Formats: C-alpha cells, structure tokens, sequence
C-alpha cells in the first residue's frame, strides 16, 4: 500500500494489528506519512477549502492545523490556501548547451581523425 | 633543376692528365643524366655540386603566404545554400546505396584473376561513396562548432 499513493489503508490498518502492540513504529510510519502528504499537496493545487486539509489529515480539529501550517508555512487564510510554481528555468536559455555541445563536437573531431 | 658547369682544355688531356683531382667521396653523390652524357659533358667540361643556403629571417617570413584573416575563420556560412548540398548529397548516396549490392552479390561468381580487369570501364560504388560522406560529415561538423562558440563569443 505505501509504495503506490493509497494512504487510506494504512492508517485503516494501523488501527488493526493481531500480532501485538507495534505502536514504536506505526507511530513513525504516520509521521513520515503525514510529512510527505503535506510535502506532495504543495504541488499541483493553487486554491484549497481549509476545511479540506482537516479531512485530508486525519488531525480533525485540536488546533494543531494552525500550528501545522506554522510548521508549512502557507500563505493565506480567507479558508483558502495558495502555491507558486515557474517551472521555466531550464527552457528558454542556449548558453547552458553552448559549452556542452562544443565540448561534444569537439570530442566526434578528435575520435575522428586520430590514427589508431 | 639547376645546374653548374666549368670549361676544360684538351691540351691538358694530351698530356694523359684528367682534370679536377679527387680528394674525397662528397664530389659523386649525384650520377648524370643520360642525356648530358650525349653531349658533351666530361670530355668538353664538368660539372659541380650546389647547395642553397637559408637562414632563419627570410623563411619565417616567408610562410605567411596563403594565410587568412581572422574574418574568414569566424564566419558560419548561409543556412539556406547549405540545406542544399545536404540534399544533392543524399541523393547519390542512395543510388550509389542501391547499386552497392549488386556489384557485392557477384563478388565471387567469377574467378579472381579478372577481379580487377573488370573494373577498368565502370565505377563502382565502395570507393565512390567514402568521399561522400567524408565530405559532409566535415561539412556538417564544422558547421556546427561555429556557430556554437559564435552564440557566446558575441553578446
């Protein structure tokens, strides 16, 4: 289950062990998890109910979304949150490839007229 | 080809005396021509060794012959006469592509001996592609290096 997205399951599962306590790791398997859902909902999302976080997470209502969002900073409330992405750094410039591609061209000219 | 000569007298050979004593072997390093021999030569006059001296000054200077601008290094050609010649290219490699296999299949049909008297009115393509496509691979190549230290020398 947590090699692929599905997340349900594992704190469904985490609350149904008959093999004994387990509790010094599910502890810690939902903290990471909890972290890198947090890490993956900064992307792809520029307008979220604030309401929606609270059911995402499974934190329901102890104040501690606002401390987590102290934690992951945000930006603004309104019961709304937002994101930035530019993405536009590696296109638009030829001078990155300039040296490469010389120093590739020059390499085909010297494994092409050398005498072996 | 050039020469040097010095006249003889024949009454010095009257004597039994041949002239232009010999005392060492760096006077015989270049054996005459057949055709100074028919003329005169040895029994009329003798010829002599040359020698060309050379000094540094004037041989540096003159190496500059058919040395170039730094103009004619940097510019990178027309992007439309080019496409061109890749295409007029391409073209005869592949019918030279297409005559390729028919000279390779009867290779051996025929005995080795006339191999290569049958070649002698007819091209054949193995030797008549390679300078194709040395041709444009160093066209291409160069082309290409240019204008890629040219987008950053300028600006």
């Amino acid at each position: 289950y947590l090699m692929e997205g599905s997340y349900n399951k594992v704190f469904l599962a985490k609350g149904n062990i008959p093999a004994e306590s387990y509790t010094f790791f599910i502890d810690i398997l939902l903290d990471t998890i909890r972290d890198e859902i947090a890490g993956c909902i900064e992307k792809a999302y520029e307008k979220i109910l604030f309401t929606e976080a609270t059911r995402i997470l499974f934190f329901n209502t102890p104040k501690k979304m606002t401390d987590y969002a102290k934690k992951r900073g945000w930006v603004l409330g309104p019961n709304n949150y937002y994101s930035f992405a530019s993405q536009q750094q590696k296109p638009e410039d030829t001078t990155i490839p300039s040296t490469e591609l010389a120093k590739q061209v020059i390499e085909y000219a010297r494994q092409l007229e050398m005498i072996v | 080809v050039i020469d040097a000569f010095r006249l003889i007298n024949a009454n010095m050979m009257v004597l039994g005396h041949e002239p232009r004593q010999t005392t060492s072997n760096l006077g015989h390093l270049n054996k005459p021509s057949i055709q100074a021999l028919i003329h005169g030569l040895n029994r009329h006059y003798y010829s002599i060794t040359i020698n060309y001296r050379k000094n540094e000054l004037e041989q540096k200077m003159l190496l500059n012959l058919h040395k170039k601008s730094w103009m004619e290094g940097l510019t990178l050609q027309d992007y439309s006469e080019h496409c061109k010649h890749n295409e007029s290219v391409v073209k005869e490699m592949l019918e030279l592509a297409k005559n390729y296999n028919k000279a390779v299949e009867e290779e051996d049909k025929m005995t080795p001996e006339q191999l290569a008297i049958k070649n002698v009115g007819k091209q054949d393509p193995k030797r008549h592609l390679e300078e194709h496509v040395d041709v444009l691979m160093t066209s291409n190549i160069v082309q290409c290096l240019a204008a890629m230290l040219d987008t950053v020398v300028f600006k």
